[PDB]
């Protein structure tokens, strides 16, 4: 199946050229389809974010809170963008001052 | 080919002639631009 | 760090988490004119 | 029995039939230039070159039946189906004055771009056939010559009022 | 691409700023607006201000139906299941909105009775109506009085509560109450056929499918799409992978 | 009770014809099922007052409306130019008591604009208004008086920018033709393109003049779901919120976007179309929920009932009360619109692309240099 | 004299009964592209000379295969599939920039985007137009849009060494590309999934950097000012 391999490999020369941001490489795991190699990249990523497989039925994945769980839709291209976080800082902020 | 060549290299240098930027101003908001120290200055006296 | 992963809903009252783009039908969500046009590492 | 339409004037034809036809556009009525003040000028540009009083007197009496035919012609053959409600809003607005001091080039040229299948099947004297002939040639070289100030630069665009009315 | 954006000295973000905007050419205004001649641009309105003057647009008029997209062409065809619903429906209201009409105008004679009425006697005798009996809203009066009446004693009955209301009242309140009671019990007795119509009809409503299924399975199941899934599906993985492909699968099920 | 509920019994009484789609007796339903439901304490119910010609010239003309006040089933034959002139008469037929329905629903419009701006409320609801078709000088798809642009006019006299979200499964012609060239009112509708009603909505149209990238239209294909009109709704209407921050909203909740209608061609459930009503609700500033479409009176009501509720807080029952409409609703008599089939028909792939141009053009108004 | 001629004109046309304007048929036949209609309208000549449109197409007439030329795909990722009628392409309507919600009329011929003729100023050729060669090597003038085409081993290698080495080759860099990214965790975890708290401090306690600074200028150019003095960091109000 030389489309997940490929899908895989551009996947990791995205992080590695800063395109996908890593929560953008944790996802696009919409190529789940096999536990085993989920199993076999745990021992490689590490932040307190590993991989969690309940019985593939479930492919919630952790974090330093409890963890997300997957979505239905495909990992919808979440690229990361400066001005929104920093325009919910300024609201939250005022908002607590207030 | 050979215009296309000379068309765009006229027109390159152009752009990278121009496009060395030493600006200084205080209240006009005009891009999000490569000098923008600017900001610093009306909202750092009352801060 | 946990509402940063599939941050594609705004949650309820706040402004996007995360911006969106196109995939071209890639199994890869990344392949883009971000893809093409960004650099790896007579004329 | 053929004439000399210039190529710039045959475009602008052209333009004009698909601009009022397809794109549903058309030209403000009341002109800055009239009809009546082209003609004259025309007239007068040639008389005062010209040479003879024979030439002089056909001249006057080929521009005086130019203006007569104009007058008694447009409202019968120079416009499309998509202008009849404009010329009757027209003639409701301006009851008194006349056509040939209301509408014009752009229209003048239909009826000199038309005169050949006219002249058809009229059969008068071959003589005043040809000197009816190289007048409209000349005027045709006169107008191309001056577009930039006899002729109207945009056209416009009819409202939904007048092409509800219009409907054809 | 990237030899390209080198020569043209593009930077990639550039690139993505300028994309959006200068691939597609279309008209500033949008592709469905066109300017005004300056004639109509300055049609009455003997109600707006100089504030809303400012803010209004008189200049840009949109396109209804006079491009090549004149309106809706297409009706969506429905399902016999939805056609019988929404007949049903219609049935409904039109005895619902009778009966309502009816009832309605019975109680705005009634109030305007008990007002004259509460009135004393002598400006009882001697009281008058205008052309509408006062009501804000003339029109369910009018209507419904000569739907009850007819066509021609309309006008007859309408002259006579004008004139003498505090006689005519009680008659008119009568007749309205005894058509109404008539349109009631005609309504009580067709009611169960439809919901007999409605139970029969209702899930099936829902299930689309149930019809617009067969016509897209049978494609499904037939062996020329098939056999062309599979050799496009073929032609697709050599343009992706020309140095693979020669060792990849076309079809790759699992059974677990 | 911050929520002002406007409703004038005779409302339900008017009539457009033989067999039209729109039915002023909706109205009439929702209330029944309000007065039912013992929502009348929680909300504030106020009887509108009728608007004036001087009240609708504001946004049409004097000749437009002085025909509409002076026209009449029977002088229609005389009437007949001007009809074909100002588009009454084929689908948006001349009946009895129109002036008087234009006035109701313009006057609950005005009202609840003029309630959010005196400050006596912070929700308007109002039903038998939404007429979004109707332009300058010409009725257009069963719409007379545009009720949307006075309510904006009065609230702008207050108010520095204004929302106008449309969800009616129809393009906001009219209201878009109104605010096309001003920056104080932006208008996002999202809509169904291609061979329907309107025409006008392409995801070019977006402004001249001073309101450049200030209309914002989401054209969508057949078969829209909960899911996929979910995707589409929040990302956008967060980031007009963010980039054009209003402080007031106008919200057509119109309901031909529902599954089985019989003029529309989506597939919405009522979780579908109230969660719209809810991303909006949750930023806290001042709105008008005004009616809109909708032409199957069953889910219309039950929808705009539960979504009164959901405004006024309370959640209710989930068994329809004793109603004088109870037959109309079907063998199960709940509150709720369940979706049917219709295979899908939205690509994520196209749903991202019209985002990402939509996100593009709103960031370009405080990008790229003036 | 030609007074007569005027005579036997006005006679003629109030005899005659009134018709509508056409221009003749040397001015009509002129241009390329132009031509009548039933009613005497404008009508361009470009239609499909073929002649619902067939949604899915798989196989071409000409054995060629059926994919989009932007993503390589086979009309089955995406339920419809166009194909150019002007060259040998086909697009998916929604790899189009704006992206088509229905596909066109089967009627009017369909126009992909990578033709020139999208961004040329519309032009009349006549239908008496001898191509010209310009000779010109360098620096003509040509409208930009008027160019028409412009007119001017085996080996028997058989062998799969060069396959082999090229499949290693690429299984080398894959490892090596694998190799750097996934020494790099542990750091990508650190700076991209806390960096929604950072701005968080340089907000709540007010460090001026460039981001804060540029929305301090978008709230300023949502607000609208003029003239006045700018009021602090943490107060101006579209809170
Ligand atoms: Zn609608
Ligand atoms: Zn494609
Ligand atoms: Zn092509």
């Amino acid at each position: 199946r030389p489309y997940v391999y490929s899908a895989f490999m551009d996947v990791v020369k995205a992080l590695h050229n800063e395109i996908v941001d890593f929560p953008g490489f944790i996802e696009r795991i919409s190529v789940i389809l096999r536990d085993y190699p989920d199993l076999l990249e745990y021992l490689n990523i590490f932040l307190p974010s590993s991989y969690k497989y309940l019985l593939a039925n479930f492919t919630l994945q952790f974090t330093t809170p409890s963890g997300p769980v997957s979505t239905p839709s495909t990992y919808v291209a979440t690229y990361n963008d400066l001005p929104c976080t920093y325009h919910r800082a300024i609201g939250f902020v005022s908002r607590v001052r207030r | 080919i050979k215009d296309f060549l000379y068309a765009i290299g006229i027109e390159a240098k152009k752009f990278n002639n121009e496009r060395k930027k030493r600006e200084l101003e205080v209240i006009p908001p005009d891009v999000k631009s490569a000098l923008l120290p600017a900001r610093t200055h009306p909202n750092l006296p009352i801060a | 760090p946990s509402s940063i992963f599939f941050g594609s809903k705004p949650p309820l009252g706040s402004f996007p988490l995360r911006g969106i783009q196109s995939s071209q039908f890639t199994l890869s969500n990344i392949s883009d004119l971000l893809s093409q046009s960004r650099p790896d590492n007579n004329e | 029995h053929k004439i000399s339409v210039p190529d710039v004037l045959k475009l602008w034809l052209v333009d004009d039939w698909e601009n009022i036809t397809k794109n549903q556009q058309l030209i403000a009525i009341p002109r800055n230039p009239t009809v009546r003040a082209a003609i004259a000028a025309f007239r007068e540009s040639k008389i005062s070159h010209l040479n003879n009083e024979i030439d002089v007197d056909v001249f006057e009496q080929a521009m005086a039946g130019l203006v007569i035919y104009f007058n008694k012609c447009l409202g019968n053959m120079l416009l499309y189906r998509f202008e009849r409600q404009q010329y009757l809003e027209i003639r409701q607005q301006y009851p008194d004055t006349e056509m040939c001091d209301l509408y014009g080039v752009e229209h003048l040229i239909r009826l000199f771009v038309s005169l050949p299948e006219l002249i058809d099947r009229t059969n008068m004297d071959s003589q005043s056939i040809e000197c009816l002939l190289n007048y409209i040639e000349e005027f045709l070289k006169y107008l191309v010559l001056h577009k930039d100030e006899y002729f109207i630069k945009e056209y416009q665009n009819a409202p939904p009022n007048y092409r509800s009315l219009v409907g054809v | 691409w990237r030899s390209f954006l080198s020569l043209t000295s593009l930077s990639p973000e550039e690139f993505l700023s300028v994309y959006n905007s200068a691939c597609s050419d279309f008209p500033e205004c949008g592709p469905s607006y066109r300017l005004l001649p300056v004639e109509e641009r300055n049609i009455s309105c003997s109600g707006r201000d100089d504030f809303a003057w400012g803010i209004l647009n008189d200049d840009w008029v949109s396109h209804p139906t006079w491009a090549s997209e004149e309106s809706g062409f297409i009706v969506q065809r429905k399902t016999p299941y939805e056609e019988a619903m929404t007949k049903l429906e219609e049935e409904r209201y039109e005895f619902d909105r009778h009966i309502e009409a009816t009832s309605w105008t019975i109680k705005s004679l009634k109030k305007i009775q008990n007002r004259i009425n509460e009135l004393p006697e002598e400006e009882r005798e001697t009281y008058t109506l205008e052309e509408g009996l006062g009501l804000p809203s003339k029109s369910i009066y009018k209507k419904t009085i000569k739907l009850v009446y007819t066509s021609e004693h309309a006008e007859e009955m309408f002259k006579a509560l004008e004139r003498m209301p505090c006689l005519t009242l009680p008659l008119v309140i009568s007749r309205l109450e005894e058509k109404n009671e008539e349109w009631k019990s005609v309504k009580r007795s067709l009611q169960p056929g439809w919901r007999s119509i409605e139970f029969k009809n209702y899930d099936k409503s829902l299930d689309s499918q149930c019809v617009y299924f067969k016509a897209r399975d049978k494609k499904n199941v037939s062996s020329k799409f098939l056999l062309a899934e599979a050799d496009i599906l073929r032609s697709q993985a050599k343009l992706h992978f020309p140095l693979r492909s020669r060792s990849a699968f076309e079809f790759s099920f699992v059974y677990d | 009770k911050k929520v002002s509920y406007f409703y004038d019994e005779d409302v339900g009484n008017y009539h457009y014809g033989p067999q039209h789609p729109m039915k002023p007796h909706r109205v009439r339903m929702v209330h029944n099922l309000v007065v039912n439901y013992n929502l009348y304490e929680k909300l504030n119910v106020i009887t509108p007052v009728r608007a004036t010609r001087n009240d609708m010239t504001r946004c049409h003309t004097d000749e437009y409306i002085e025909f509409l006040w002076r026209v009449t089933p029977d002088t229609m034959e005389k009437f007949q130019p001007h009809q074909l002139k100002f588009n009454v008469g084929d689908d948006c037929p001349v009946f009895d008591g129109l002036y008087e329905f234009c006035s109701i629903s313009a006057g609950g419009s005005i009202g609840a604009a003029q309630e959010l701006n005196s400050g006596n409320a912070e929700i308007a609801i109002n039903w038998a208004g939404g007429l979004h078709h109707a332009k300058k000088r010409e009725a257009s798809g069963f719409c007379y008086v545009n009720d949307i642009a006075l309510a904006a006019l009065e609230l702008l006299k207050y108010h520095q920018r204004v929302l106008y979200i449309d969800i009616d499964v129809h393009h906001g012609d009219g209201v878009e033709e109104f605010f096309y060239t001003t920056d104080r009112v932006m208008t996002c509708s999202f809509h169904k393109f291609g061979e329907y009603f309107p025409g006008t909505g392409h995801i070019k149209d977006t402004g001249i003049g001073t309101g450049k990238n200030y209309a914002v239209n989401v054209p969508l294909r057949d078969g829209i779901d909960d899911e996929s009109y979910e995707s589409v709704f929040k990302p956008v209407i967060s980031h007009i919120m963010q980039w054009f921050r209003p402080e007031a909203v106008i919200l057509q909740c119109g309901t031909d976007s529902l599954a089985g209608d019989r003029l529309g061609c989506f597939n919405l459930s009522m979780k579908g179309h109230s969660m719209c009503v809810d991303f909006v609700k949750s930023f806290n500033l001042p709105m008008i929920c005004v009616g809109g479409g909708g032409y199957t009176v069953r889910n219309v009501a039950r929808v705009w009932t539960y979504e009164t509720g959901l405004l006024a807080g309370e959640e209710l029952d989930e068994n329809l009360p004793y109603n004088d409409y109870l037959q109309y609703y079907g063998p199960d008599y709940k509150l709720n619109v369940l979706s049917n089939n219709m295979e899908n028909h939205n690509t994520r792939q196209y749903l991202d692309s019209i985002t990402s141009e939509i996100i593009e053009n709103l960031r370009n108004l405080s990008f790229a240099p003036s | 004299t030609m007074v007569d001629v005027w005579m036997q004109l006005c006679t003629y046309i109030d005899s005659h009964n009134p018709i509508q304007f056409h221009l003749p048929h040397s001015i009509s036949s002129f241009f390329r592209g132009v031509g009548s209609g039933v009613m005497g309208e404008y009508i361009e000549t470009d239609v499909l000379k073929h002649l619902e449109r067939d949604p899915l197409l798989l196989k071409s007439k000409s054995g060629t295969p059926i994919l989009c030329f932007r993503c390589h795909k086979s009309a089955l990722v995406s339920q419809s599939i166009l194909a150019c009628d002007y060259c040998n392409s086909y697009w998916h309507p929604d790899c189009l920039n704006p992206p088509l919600a229905t596909l066109p009329s089967n009627l009017r011929k369909w126009k992909c985007p990578n033709h020139s003729d999208h961004v040329t100023p519309r032009y009349r050729l006549p239908e008496k137009a001898k191509v010209i060669r310009v000779g010109l090597p360098r620096g003509f003038k040509n409208k930009g849009n008027i160019v028409i085409d412009e007119n001017e081993k085996p080996f028997k290698l058989n062998f799969l060494e060069q396959i082999r080495d090229n499949v290693i080759n690429l299984r080398k860099m894959v490892e090596q590309d694998e190799q750097l990214c996934i020494e790099t965790f542990s750091k990508f975890d650190f700076y991209a999934t806390r960096d929604c708290e950072l701005p968080l401090r340089i907000l709540c306690d007010v460090a001026n950097d460039n981001l804060e600074n540029d929305d301090y200028v978008l709230a300023l150019r949502d607000l609208l000012r003029i003239s006045k003095w700018d009021p602090n960091q943490p107060v101006p109000a579209p809170f």
